[PDB]
């Protein structure tokens, strides 16, 4: 399988800034990288479905990156809505592997 | 009724194919689409119901703005300039907005400000093949056929801003033209999966019934 | 009736032929001739009440067939036309149905959907590989997606009749035969890396018997390559 | 083919000249010089073949199986005629070997 | 000057043929002619002082020379002409004289009176056999005896030039041309138990030369086969 490590999985900071959660695999995986979004009542939805195309009706404060093994989001102006947790998700072999969650918080 | 079903009636139809944003100041803000019809699903099932097409090849861009929020004291800018460089198959491809790629001879570029007509440019049926291979039983990596490759397409702002961050995006619209078509095809019934390969996932025939009576 | 071609005889009695056009010749090539065409008979495979189908990649299955095949090896460009006979032996007490399709270009699919699929796969020198009627899963990494009713290819079965073919009913048909010319996109190619033909056949109806016949039917496949020249010294 | 006539089935009938091997496979016995016998097209095949004073081969091989239908035995016969096609040429009368005596027949 | 054959290219710039006639055509046999005609050239030999002699025996150089010599395993009989080419290449400062003759049906004899030489000593497959300038003794069992005043054969050494040959002097000539024509008493032979020619070269005037030249003069040896046609299917 592939491991994928979300390091940190506890982000905090104001509104307005920005910030960057990163994936890092366990080999190369060629570009095919997913970015989810868990609202805490539960709710799951698709942000980001390569490394760096966004999916249509998602606003454009997101944005992805990375290349081999290294992977990134960022958000430019953080908002309300947007404290949530956050899941990156290999396409390249079999099974389907996701990474640890990430939850957001104000920081003061 | 009856040249309604002809070819040149059938494919000779503009249809976008690609939508891209980028910023000015950003540095790495600059688009980027290779020209390939495998992208959108309803362009790519007319195609496929051929083995060989061979057709000119006309594009048109509509670019628009929008003024992303800058600090403060009194934005007025000019008119803006971009520029659509084309990269022949086998040409120099530029790696950041400022790059010695862009200003290469061979690499022909159009330049157009806002408030005009949208800068159409064609390209001929440019293959050393004699048409283009929708499907390939072979390898060069299995089922490429780098014969087929029709080229690269990079846009950027010509203007330095310094006030005033500014986005802009740029639709792409497709349209063969003189088309000719061999060798005919059955219609895909599966879903499309990928870009490059034929990969699929096994469906039904049919939707069913109840009984055969 | 009793056709020879160089050392080698078959003996026949309606033939389809290509897109209407017959096969036709085109540095400066040459032709070979007199060591070339003769009646290439793959071994016959046996049609069962359990078959799925079969299909042969065309320039692979005459790669190791002698002085044709050894041809291969010192040619680097080339381009063939072919002719083929299927003919299937049963009795007036056996029913079926078979199709027999030629297909030009036809890409297979993977069962893994990132994956694509590996040569020994593909196709077999001189052994037909054979669909599957069930799903081969995705946990397979590089194997053909063999469910038959999309005959590999991601279509429907029963549309594959838009490409030259020929019905063999054994109530009322015995044999088939396909003539079909050269067609790719520039006049030579590379012969390593490109099977510009398949030819398929399926069983739509299956077999059938009563106890006390035998239980399979045999189906021999004939390729006699027609208009083969190459670009050499 | 001394057989029944409901039954179908195809022979290779190969010949190896004199220098190549007797062929040890179906696959090539086939790139020699062969024929391929339908049995339920017709029922004589010719073969024809140098003689003169390795040698040769007149192998025979099974392509296909036999195919029966029900309450038809599958058991056939095959039978071989043999002649000369065209003129020969004999030279050098001589005795022959297949027949000998010790005394006077009385 | 510069003929060519095929795939391969000499370059010449007076010819004694044969017994005055030329090599000419004839089951039903067919011929070989674009895979065949080529100048087949064996390696050099090196004249020193202390030389005797050299022999090929003729359809058995050319046994292992390509796609001449892969057609001898699959043809039982034949016939063939041949054209011969030999020049040594010595300066204005070197001095000898050979003699390069080509005998029809050349029977060699063994050191000992009583057995025949055996295959191995007969004729090595594109390498020269070398004559001796002393007696093989008789407790040698299978071997050529190899006196080069005697040619292998018990005749005048001298008397040699009763056959087709020609006078290599190297104070005037520098090559020789020999063609001769198929000389059998049967019109097709057995091509595996019959060497139907044989070409000698005998230096009669050994070479000599002055300190400072070089030490070896290199002879090369070249065949080209004509009329070359077999018995077959």
């Amino acid at each position: 399988d592939i491991q994928m490590t979300q390091t940190k999985s506890s982000l905090s900071a104001s509104l307005g800034d920005r910030v960057t959660i990163s994936c890092r695999a366990s080999q190369d995986i060629s570009n095919y990288l997913n970015w989810y979004q868990q609202k805490p009542d539960g709710s799951v939805k698709l942000l980001i479905y390569y490394t760096s195309t966004l999916h249509s009706g998602v606003p454009s404060r997101f944005s992805g990156s990375g290349s081999g093994t290294d992977y990134s989001l960022t958000i430019n102006s953080l908002e309300q809505e947007d404290i949530a947790t956050y899941f990156c998700q290999q396409g390249n072999t079999f099974p389907f592997t996701f990474g640890g969650g990430t939850k957001l918080e104000i920081r003061r | 009724s009856r040249s309604e079903s002809s070819i040149e009636n059938f494919l000779c139809r503009s249809a976008c194919v690609y939508y891209a944003t980028y910023t000015n100041n950003s540095k790495k803000g600059f688009a980027e689409w290779v020209i390939n019809t495998r992208q959108v699903a309803q362009l790519r099932r007319k195609l496929e119901l051929f083995t060989y097409l061979r057709f000119d090849l006309e594009l048109t861009f509509v670019i628009t703005s929008a003024q992303q929020p800058s600090t403060a004291s009194s934005v007025d800018a000019p008119v803006q300039t971009h520029q659509i460089m084309y990269v022949p198959p086998g040409g120099p491809v530029p790696t950041k907005v400022k790059d010695y790629a862009w200003q290469t001879s061979t690499n022909p570029s159009v330049f157009w400000t806002e408030g005009n007509a949208p800068p159409r440019m064609s390209i001929p049926f440019i293959s050393i093949g004699n048409a283009y291979s929708c499907f390939y039983d072979g390898w060069t990596v299995y089922g490429i056929n780098t014969l087929n490759n029709m080229g690269t397409l990079y846009m950027r702002h010509v203007n330095e801003a310094g006030q005033g961050p500014i986005k802009s995006t740029v639709r792409i619209y497709f349209k063969p033209k003189h088309v000719k078509a061999w060798v005919p095809r059955p219609p895909r019934l599966c879903q499309y999966e990928k870009q490059k390969n034929v990969n699929f996932s096994p469906i039904g025939v049919t939707t069913s019934r109840t009984d055969i009576i | 009736r009793s056709i020879t071609l160089g050392n080698s005889t078959i003996t026949t009695q309606n033939v389809v032929v290509g897109y209407g056009v017959w096969p036709e010749y085109l540095d400066q090539p040459t032709q070979p001739d007199v060591a070339t065409c003769r009646f290439y008979t793959l071994e016959s495979v046996q049609w069962m009440k359990n078959s799925a189908g079969w299909w042969w990649k065309l320039p692979d299955a005459l790669s190791q067939m002698g002085l044709f095949g050894q041809n291969m090896q010192y040619h680097y460009l080339g381009r063939t036309g072919y002719t083929i006979h299927v003919q299937c032996n049963a009795s007036k007490f056996h029913q079926g149905c078979l199709l027999v399709v030629c297909v030009p270009e036809a890409e297979m699919g993977c069962s893994n959907l990132n994956n694509t699929p590996e040569f020994s796969e593909l196709s077999g020198g001189d052994s037909a590989r054979m669909f599957t009627d069930t799903q081969v899963g995705e946990s397979n990494a590089k194997k053909v997606q063999t469910a038959v009713w999309n005959a590999g290819m991601g279509v429907g079965v029963g549309n594959l009749t838009i490409f030259p073919h020929q019905w063999i009913n054994l109530r009322t048909n015995n044999s088939a035969t396909l003539v079909m010319p050269y067609i790719n996109s520039v006049p030579m190619d590379n012969m390593f890396r490109h099977n510009n033909l398949t030819l398929m056949i399926i069983p739509f109806v299956p077999l059938n018997y009563s106890e006390g016949s035998s239980p399979y039917v045999p189906i021999t496949v004939t390729i006699a390559p027609m208009c083969a020249e190459y670009n050499g010294l | 083919f001394c057989g029944s006539a409901m039954a179908t089935g195809k022979f290779l009938l190969a010949y190896s000249p004199p220098g190549a091997g007797v062929p040890k496979n179906r696959k090539d016995a086939m790139l020699g010089t062969h024929v391929i016998w339908d049995v339920g097209l017709q029922s004589s095949c010719v073969l024809c073949v140098p003689w003169i004073s390795a040698a040769g081969y007149v192998t025979c091989w099974y392509q296909t199986n036999i195919v029966v239908p029900a309450d038809v035995q599958s058991s056939c016969d095959i039978l071989c005629f043999v002649s000369a096609c065209n003129d020969f040429s004999v030279r050098m009368l001589k005795d022959t070997p297949f027949i000998r005596q010790d005394t006077f027949y009385q």
